[PDB]
């Protein structure tokens, strides 16, 4: 089989520069062209650049002209994409793809053997820990049937944070939302469980947060008012 | 240069049904278009290449066809695996490859109305000078709901933020959450807060409210 | 600037059938979506069914799924609720209802004055 | 109803088991007096008028073939035999008009009509000619439609027409011979009023089904299927030639547009349409005539990247180089692609219109039979008390129409002058 791998992801300052390395294992790259395909988060795919080192035929999309450049030595069987001055849109996931020359069948096949790609972000604010706040139900917020009890985490960076509900003991309709880009360059996330009645079981529930870039472990306590 | 338009941009379909996703090229490409499946999280996969020919390995419920410049993938039987996103992608020269918008296929589910809970600002966010209210819409179908923030008919815009979860693993339903962020000073203005919600499974807007 | 009307009626029977209709008036439908509501004493305004516009599908509630079926005619702008297996717990006035927004937000305004379908 | 021969029983023959009119012997008189009667006074010359014409228009025509000694050949070969059949079909009615109705099918010795196979040969003559040649004519038509489909959809060539036709011409004769000899052994032959002929079906509807209702449906159906298959193949070929021509002209004209325009943008904007059209024409396509398309698209592949990389006249020269490869492959294959369809369209349309014209009379014949069986159903049991002349005279006429088409299909002054100079001596 043939296999691909991307490397070089992560976070940079705006106006930075970076190199992504696509390595192809199996097939050699004199006989097959490499392309780079970008997916911005929550969007469709879009096209960036290609190279095909049988002749050297590097093109670029219009958004990346004057900013992106490429190389592809076939002795190391790999390819290199250099980006400079990262506009904050260019935060995305990048993929490296394969395409065969004219004529014959391998041109008629489009991109088939995709690497899984890596994520880069135009990081602008320093990483820090979140603030945790309770969301207690009102005494008038359904005093009988269901009852909604939640925890709010706000102002944190970078992306991955985890919240555990009593360190694993609850699964009755636990909801945890996708984080959203706060307008001040940070992140904010919300989680809520829908614990039914019996005065919320009168158990002082704890939201345990974990954010390993800040290695914090707040175990906040929620209770109805 | 050329534009690729993909029309049935969100499809609700039951298990074992028949779905058709079309695609239209702006110019006249020849028989040179492909259909890709991307599942959320992973890299995409080839599914159909050269308009109608099948790639090796994929199951044979999928099919493709061309009528002039209008291309169409059809799945005759909706397998319970094939819930993902399908992208239409032409190719012509190497530097002209453009992709469609991508359509999402979804589980058909019987319509239920949201349950709406409004949570006030905390007793800690007031000390930090920024107070945020949230409104939680829970367990409904389909996605298309309209939240509305009225600080006594002060219909905000730009101070709200909203986020849905994905389709639920069990009974397959969504949960939206809207959020309003405010200063310490602008918080206690007016005295009544309410979020007013509508949805296609709601005869009347539901108002959930509390007084400051 | 619109008004929407329905048809049908009658004192039906335990287990009967009907083909309820709502014909548009003063306006076409093809940009909107149309939903068929109910009105039973005990818990009125309840949901039954919704049909979109583009052939992308149509949804129903839990208690009426399968036993009802919504069809749509954009040329005559009339929407037909096929009513099968009419169990007698369906004693309800029926409403035709319409969204003001094409983005399916459920912003419903106009009702008409009901089809009186009561099952004994 | 009393003038329908209630002749007294002579014990035998047939006076005990004919069952006509639900009685032992009340049957049919010689003319047809109860649906038109005196209108037969017209009809006595009506079928005469057409018949002589339906001799003359084909009488020369097969002789015209014997002038040429097979000039026109295999895709027009069954025209000759189909034309030949009507000569004898007309000749039977010529025998009728040289003898008369009152002696060839009227019973000489028992005053009703002729039934069964007669001992002294008289009725059997005209029956043999009309039935055998008739059915054989329709068989020659359906194998002509077979030839039409084999030349249109398969285009197998005249030698491949010849190899099958050497079997199929002697295969065609057998089926009418088979049905004729089974009719003759069954001896269901009988006269027909307002005709003078000797055909079948006047005795019973089941005989009519057994000879003429069934096969006339069958042969018509299996001719029409082949005809429509050939026509839809023709239209498919026509539309694919049209779009390949469209690809060629949008290739050539746009290449010329590239040749006389400038700047770095519209050159790529035109060359992409060039690549689109070249791919579309290569998909239709032979191996060198597809390999030329391959090396053409590869030449455009050489062209386009210099336009991407800011070279305009290098793209111009790259574009100019195409002409030779256009000429040496694409042009010389488009010529034969156009010429084959033009040679088909200019001639096989002129042959297939004979089929299109022929199909209508056969259908009107089987419709006339299907109404005459209902009419006989209406009248047969109708006796004692209680408590459409033009459809009759049309049927023998529209059987004879096709022969005079061979007097107009052979209309060509060149070969008529060839006949005159050949025969003058």
């Amino acid at each position: 089989e043939v296999q691909l791998v991307e490397s070089g992801g992560g976070l940079v300052q705006p106006g930075g520069s970076l190199r992504l390395s696509c390595a192809a294992s199996g097939f050699n790259v004199v006989d097959f062209s490499l392309h780079w395909v970008r997916q911005a988060p929550g969007k469709g795919l879009e096209w960036v650049a290609y190279i095909s080192s049988s002749s050297g035929s590097t093109s670029y999309a219009d958004s990346v002209k004057g900013r992106f450049t490429i190389s592809a030595d076939t002795s190391k069987n790999t390819a290199y994409l250099q980006m400079n001055s990262l506009r904050a849109e260019d935060t995305a996931v990048y993929y490296c793809a394969r395409w065969g020359y004219w004529p014959g069948e391998p041109w008629w096949k489009a991109f088939d053997y995709w690497g899984q790609g890596t994520l880069v972000t135009v990081s602008s604010a320093s990483t820090k820990g979140p603030s945790v706040f309770p969301l207690a139900p009102s005494s008038k917020s359904t005093s009988g049937g269901t009852a909604a009890l939640g925890c709010l985490v706000k102002d944190y960076f970078p992306e991955p944070v985890t919240v555990s509900w009593n360190s694993g003991a609850l699964t009755s309709g636990v909801h945890t939302f996708p984080a959203v880009l706060q307008s001040s360059g940070l992140y904010s996330l919300s989680s809520v469980v829908t614990v039914p009645s019996s005065s919320l079981g009168t158990q002082t529930y704890i939201c345990n947060v974990n954010h390993k870039p800040s290695n914090t472990k707040v175990d906040k306590k929620v209770e109805p008012k | 240069d050329i534009q690729m338009t993909q029309s049935p941009s969100s499809l609700s379909a039951s298990v074992g049904d028949r779905v058709t996703i079309t695609c239209r090229a702006s110019q006249s490409v020849s028989s040179a278009v492909a259909w890709y499946q991307q599942k959320p999280g992973k890299a995409p996969k080839l599914l159909i290449y050269s308009a109608s020919s099948l790639y090796s390995g994929v199951p044979s419920r999928f099919s493709g066809s061309r009528s002039g410049t209008d291309f169409t993938l059809t799945i005759s039987s909706l397998q319970p695996e094939d819930f993902a996103t399908y992208y239409c992608q032409q190719y012509l020269y190497y530097s002209l490859v453009t992709f469609g918008q991508g359509t999402k296929v979804e589980i058909k589910r019987t319509v239920a109305a949201p349950s709406v809970f409004i949570f006030p600002p905390s007793d800690s966010q007031l000390k930090s000078g920024t107070a945020s209210v949230v409104c939680l819409l829970n367990n409904f179908y389909p996605r298309e709901a309209k939240v509305q923030w009225k600080v006594d008919n002060a219909l905000q815009s730009g101070n709200s933020q909203e986020s849905v979860t994905e389709q639920d693993s069990k009974d397959s339903t969504y949960s939206l959450s809207s959020t309003l962020t405010l200063s310490k000073a602008d918080y206690e203005k007016h005295k009544v807060y309410a979020c007013e919600v509508t949805h296609q499974g709601l005869s009347s807007p539901v108002t959930k409210s509390f007084n400051r | 600037q619109v008004q929407l009307q329905e048809s049908g009626g009658g004192l039906v029977q335990p287990g009967g059938s009907l083909r309820l209709s709502c014909a548009a008036s003063g306006r076409t439908i093809s940009r909107y979506a149309m939903s068929w509501f109910r009105q039973a004493p005990g818990k009125e305004r309840e949901f039954v069914a919704v049909a979109r516009r583009s052939g992308d599908g149509a949804f129903y509630a839990d208690s009426v799924q399968g036993r009802f079926t919504v069809s749509r005619d954009d040329a005559k702008n009339t929407v037909y609720l096929q009513m099968n297996s009419l169990k007698p717990e369906d004693t309800a006035v029926y409403y035709c209802a319409i969204d003001s927004d094409t983005f399916y937000s459920g912003s419903y305004d106009y009702w008409g004055q009901g089809t009186q379908v009561t099952v004994s | 109803r009393e003038p329908f021969v209630p002749i007294l029983k002579e014990s035998h023959p047939l006076y005990n088991k004919v069952r006509t009119g639900q009685v032992p012997n009340c049957a049919v008189p010689c003319y047809q007096p109860s649906f038109s009667a005196d209108e037969r006074t017209f009809a006595t010359f009506w079928i005469g008028l057409w018949s002589v014409l339906c001799f003359i228009s084909t009488s020369t025509t097969v002789a015209t073939f014997l002038i040429d000694m097979e000039r026109f050949r295999y895709p027009e070969r069954p025209i000759i035999f189909l034309s030949a059949c009507y000569l004898c079909v007309s000749l039977g009615f010529l025998v009728r008009l040289v003898v008369g109705h009152a002696s060839v099918a009227c019973s000489r010795e028992h005053n009703h009509i002729h039934y069964e196979t007669t001992g002294p040969a008289l009725c059997t003559i005209v029956f043999l000619l009309v039935y055998f040649f008739g059915m054989a004519s329709s068989i020659w038509w359906v194998i002509l439609s077979l030839t039409w489909f084999l030349a249109a959809g398969m285009k197998w060539g005249n030698e491949a027409i010849a190899g099958y036709a050497q079997y199929f011409h002697l295969a065609a004769w057998l089926i009418p011979s088979v049905k004729s000899i089974t009719a003759l052994a069954l001896s269901s032959v009988d006269g027909d009023p307002v005709a003078g002929i000797c055909y079948v079906g006047n005795q019973n509807l089941n005989s009519l089904r057994g000879f003429v209702l069934g096969p006339l449906v069958l042969y018509l159906l299996v001719g029409t299927l082949f005809l429509l298959a050939g026509f839809v193949s023709l239209f498919r070929a026509r539309r694919q030639l049209a779009d390949l021509e469209d690809n060629w002209e949008t290739l050539n004209d746009n290449l010329k547009v590239i040749e006389k325009a400038d700047n770095a943008a519209q050159v790529k904007d035109a060359l992409t349409k060039m690549r689109a059209a070249a791919l579309d024409a290569q998909k239709a396509t032979m191996k060198d005539f597809r390999h030329g398309f391959d090396i053409l698209v590869g030449q455009i592949d050489d062209a386009l990247k210099l336009a991407n990389e800011g070279k305009v006249k290098e793209a111009q020269a790259a574009a100019e180089q195409l002409k030779t490869t256009r000429n040496a492959y694409i042009q010389k294959y488009l010529e034969r692609a156009r010429s084959t369809l033009d040679k088909l369209e200019k001639l096989m349309i002129r042959i297939g219109i004979f089929t299109l014209l022929y199909t209508v009379p056969a259908s009107i014949v089987v419709a006339c039979y299907l109404y005459e069986q209902h009419y006989r159903e209406s009248w047969e049991a109708a006796l004692t008390c209680a408590c459409e002349y033009w459809v009759l005279m049309l049927k023998y006429f529209m059987c004879l129409v096709v022969g005079i088409t061979s007097g107009v299909w052979i209309w060509s002054g060149k070969t008529v002058e060839s006949w005159r100079r050949f025969t003058s001596r």
